[PDB]
């Protein structure tokens, strides 16, 4: 049957919550139907969209609308919503049903008389009729249903009104809202929308996230609202908080420019990172004298190690595990060490123990991240114990990434002389608790330290980011080797010296950027933002209003 | 000054907001950003004071 | 089509990239 | 999962009611909304879907009771201030109090 379209002027404003309010204005974010949307008309069974929630009008009466279905597509494989009007009762059922919405014969049965379901079971629910009608031609002709239906989160709601009205072929003019009618809790996916006609007309509209400024008299109802996408003016009046708006310029927003799309830009870095070398290295050195490896000028692929098998712990400090992928990082170093396994809390940044502060520390900060597997077999065989653990060092609190590895006297205090007994030598201990394939500290979890130095200095290290070109005196969303900011670049005509890979201005912040394939100067200009105010003679003269930027 | 603070870094890990947000993920961001919000905004209401 | 007396010449003479920032 | 609303509440604990008092400052709790006030008659207008209200500072100005369905004010015991009128100590020792 064909549609047709017109506009909601106000329809659409309904109670949004379960609070009594009176003599106040509230502002309210929900959705709502769009003070002058375009609504469609149908003549009176189309299937059409349901997006956040729809809007529904019509003043046919029960024996022409017998209710509405919500669902995705209708099947036993899903469930729907079969929302149906009685002539006593509403009875509200959901189901993966495939039918079930006959009950009414006449001559189109090739899509009906079919009764195919599930395990329904579920809010089979039954109340008061939805549609009521008026004592014929007594009441103001042609009763306008308006509804509104929802679907949120772990809720159905439904929102009504009766309203009589004068008799129109349109959508009538004033204000009313809507009150809850029910509301129903179902964990229903809703995509398509229809009406039971069982076969004069219907309204449709949709609802959209707006911001409302809703006016409550003493009796606690609505009688007004304002819409605050609408105009310039409905902007102003509900910034101030008002439905009258006195002559003057008022600063009601701010202006922005969107950069519509994003610039990568990287060095042509086409090595991949020696991660086998360190990972599956199979020769790995005491936590007494640690293996400290470099990475540069290479690709670091991580997630590879991150989204691994094998690995018993992942710990990123100051870099999330599924973000250092897409960051740059310079002078990367890998500290390849054994050590009991029961020491693997002891190397982490910031905490104590004999690892913390005799054989291994990081620093406060440390960003990177501390690797371990367990790799019981090879290292623990029986009869093998190369496990060197540093425990003397005289002090404490060695120092950050340094290794020790003097093996001097430990002088208890008991004389300043050298000798063994009593003077503790031998820095290391011998006591290798390795306890092969038994117990628990049997020397699991060979240790790779991933350390990294976030600097300004040219990246050395990229991830497996793919480049873009660049665009040019337009508002761009730019990352050049994880420098990131929105602007306009545009040549900069700036002489800077061989070394110099961006610059700054007085106030310390990025002015320019040096490209990493083009070696080109870029600067950085930040895209209007100036701001909005809106200049109205006021509302009790006209409701004309111009705009300054 | 009101300019300068914006590096001042009021305990944060970083004075970069886009640094904070590229590296660590929603729930350590939010602690860092929060660092963030209360030193600005303490230093704009000190601006507006004065 | 600019003065500003003499006077007021001397005056204006000697008297003498935003985040957020404007200037009205 | 819980959802801490607003709304009628669906699940209780097994916590015994009592009966109202009204016309008195009382420590009351209407399913889990607490406070400290005077529960009087409204007489206020609720719709039939409205479970308390709210005034112009969007703080809790009446409530509906849960078992009674009627609507009660909540209004703030008084609090006020103390100020003590003094003639000085190397006059007299005596004073008037002011609430
Ligand atoms: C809310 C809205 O977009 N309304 C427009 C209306 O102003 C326009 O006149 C008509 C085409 O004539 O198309 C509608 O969609
Ligand atoms: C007049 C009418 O439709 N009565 C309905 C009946 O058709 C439906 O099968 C039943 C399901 O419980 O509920 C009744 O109220
Ligand atoms: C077509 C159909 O609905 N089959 C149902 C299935 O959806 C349900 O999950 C299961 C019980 O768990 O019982 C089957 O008969
Ligand atoms: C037909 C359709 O779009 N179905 C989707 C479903 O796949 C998705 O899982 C759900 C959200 O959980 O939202 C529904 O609308
Ligand atoms: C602000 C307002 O509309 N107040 C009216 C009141 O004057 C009327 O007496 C009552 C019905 O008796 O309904 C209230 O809504
Ligand atoms: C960098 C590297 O090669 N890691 C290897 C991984 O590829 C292999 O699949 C796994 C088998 O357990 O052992 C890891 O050490
Ligand atoms: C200095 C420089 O990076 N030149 C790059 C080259 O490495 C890259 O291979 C080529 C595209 O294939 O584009 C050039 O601009
Ligand atoms: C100049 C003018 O129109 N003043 C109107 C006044 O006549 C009206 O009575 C009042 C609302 O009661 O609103 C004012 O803005
Ligand atoms: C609507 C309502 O709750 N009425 C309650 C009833 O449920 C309760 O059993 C009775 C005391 O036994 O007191 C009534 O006021
Ligand atoms: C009017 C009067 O009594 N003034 C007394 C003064 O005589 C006394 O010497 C002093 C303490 O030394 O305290 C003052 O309050």
């Amino acid at each position: 049957l064909p549609p047709a379209y017109t506009n909601s002027f106000t329809r659409g404003v309904y109670y949004p919550d379960k609070v009594f309010r009176s003599s106040v204005l509230h502002s309210t974010q929900d959705l709502f139907l769009p003070f002058f949307s375009n609504v469609t008309w149908f003549h009176a069974n189309p299937v059409l969209p349901f997006n956040d929630g729809v809007y529904f009008a019509s003043t046919e009466k029960s024996n022409i609308i017998r209710g509405w279905i919500f669902g995705t597509t209708l099947d036993s494989k899903t469930q729907s919503l079969l929302i149906v009007n009685n002539a006593t009762n509403v009875v509200i059922k959901v189901c993966e049903f495939q039918f079930y919405h006959k009950n009414n014969k006449s001559w189109m049965e090739s899509e009906f008389r079919v009764y195919s379901s599930a395990n329904n079971c579920t809010f089979e629910y039954v109340s008061q009729p939805f549609l009521m009608d008026l004592e014929g031609k007594q009441g103001n002709f042609k009763n306008l249903r308006e509804f509104v239906f929802k679907n949120i989160d772990g809720y159905f709601k439904i929102y009504s009104k009766h309203t009589p009205i004068n008799l129109v072929r349109d959508l009538p003019q004033g204000f009313s809202a809507l009150e809850p009618l029910v509301d129903l809790p179902i964990g229903i996916n809703i995509t398509r929308f229809q009406t039971l006609l069982a076969l004069s007309g219907y309204y449709v509209g949709y609802l959209q996230p707006r911001t409302f400024l809703l006016k409550y008299n003493e009796n606690g109802t609505i009688t007004d609202a304002v819409d605050c996408a609408l105009d310039p003016l409905s902007e102003t009046k509900c910034t101030l908080k008002s439905f009258t708006v006195e002559k003057g310029i008022y600063q009601t927003s701010n202006f922005r420019v969107q950069p519509t799309e994003s610039i990568v830009r990287f060095p042509n870095i086409t090595n991949l990172c020696p991660f086998g070398e360190v990972f599956n290295a199979t020769r790995f050195a005491s936590v007494y004298a640690w293996n400290r490896k470099r990475i540069s000028n290479c690709v670091a692929d991580y997630s590879v190690l991150y989204n691994s098998a094998s690995f018993s712990t992942f710990k990123c400090y100051g870099v999330s595990p599924t973000k250092l992928n897409d960051l740059c990082f310079t002078n990367v170093y890998a500290d390849s060490f054994v050590i009991r396994g029961d020491e693997v809390r002891q190397i982490a940044p910031g905490q104590t123990g004999k690892i913390a502060d005799y054989n291994y520390k990081l620093p406060d900060d440390f960003t990177g991240c501390v690797i371990a597997w367990n790799s019981n077999n090879l290292d623990s065989k029986v009869g093998g114990n190369y496990n060197y653990l540093y425990r003397l060092f005289r002090k404490s609190n060695l120092k950050p990434f340094e290794r020790d590895i003097s093996t001097e006297i430990y002088q208890a205090g008991s004389t300043p002389c050298n000798g063994v007994k009593g003077f503790n030598c031998y820095f290391p201990l011998q006591p290798y608790g390795f306890q092969p394939t038994n117990g628990v500290g049997y020397q699991p979890y060979r240790v790779v330290v991933l350390s990294f130095e976030l600097l300004h200095a040219p990246a050395t290290v990229c991830g497996p980011k793919k480049s873009t070109n660049l665009v040019k005196n337009k508002c761009v969303n730019f990352n050049f080797n994880g420098l990131t900011g929105t602007g306009v670049l545009t040549e900069s005509n700036k002489k800077f010296l061989p070394f110099q890979q961006f610059g700054r201005d007085i106030a310390d912040t990025t002015d320019a950027v040096r490209d990493p394939q083009t070696l080109e100067i870029l600067d950085i200009t930040p895209c209007s933002f100036g701001g909005v105010s809106v200049i109205t003679p006021g509302t009790n003269t006209s409701n004309q209003v111009a705009v300054l930027y | 000054t009101l300019v300068k603070q914006l590096s001042s870094n009021f305990g944060a890990i970083s004075s970069v907001l886009n640094d904070i947000l590229s590296r660590l993920d929603k729930p350590e961001a939010e602690v860092q950003i929060d660092r963030l919000i209360t030193g600005r905004l303490q230093s704009l209401q000190t601006y507006v004071t004065q | 089509p600019s003065k500003r007396s003499f006077i007021e010449d001397l005056l204006f003479n000697k008297v003498t990239k935003f985040n957020g920032l404007t200037v009205l």
